[PDB]
């Protein structure tokens, strides 16, 4: 398997 | 806009080698 | 080279010997043109592809 960098989504405002 | 909601686990790496359903390893 | 950037994260890295003649080619091997010699169309080429 191949490692891979994961980015938990958050949400954030945003103008 | 759309097609993702709060707390999803997103692959920011290695998306030229992955195919969809197989097993990768998070980091 | 191979084994240490297989898990390379952004890309990808490959290493290949080069060709024993110079000239007849970027890397060993074979070497084929897939043609379509009737005009299939792009899209229809990369299927065959």
């Amino acid at each position: 398997a191949r490692e891979v960098d994961v980015l938990s989504v958050k949400t954030e405002p945003f103008t | 806009s759309e097609g993702l909601q709060a707390g999803d686990k997103v692959i920011t790496s290695s998306l030229a080698a992955i195919r969809p359903g197989a097993k990768v390893i998070p980091r | 080279v191979n084994q240490h950037f297989a898990n390379l994260d952004d890309g990808a890295i490959m290493a290949v010997p080069p060709p024993p003649v110079e000239g007849l080619g970027n890397s060993g091997g074979f070497a084929l043109r897939l043609q379509d010699r009737a005009g299939l169309g792009r899209d229809a080429l990369l299927a065959a592809r």
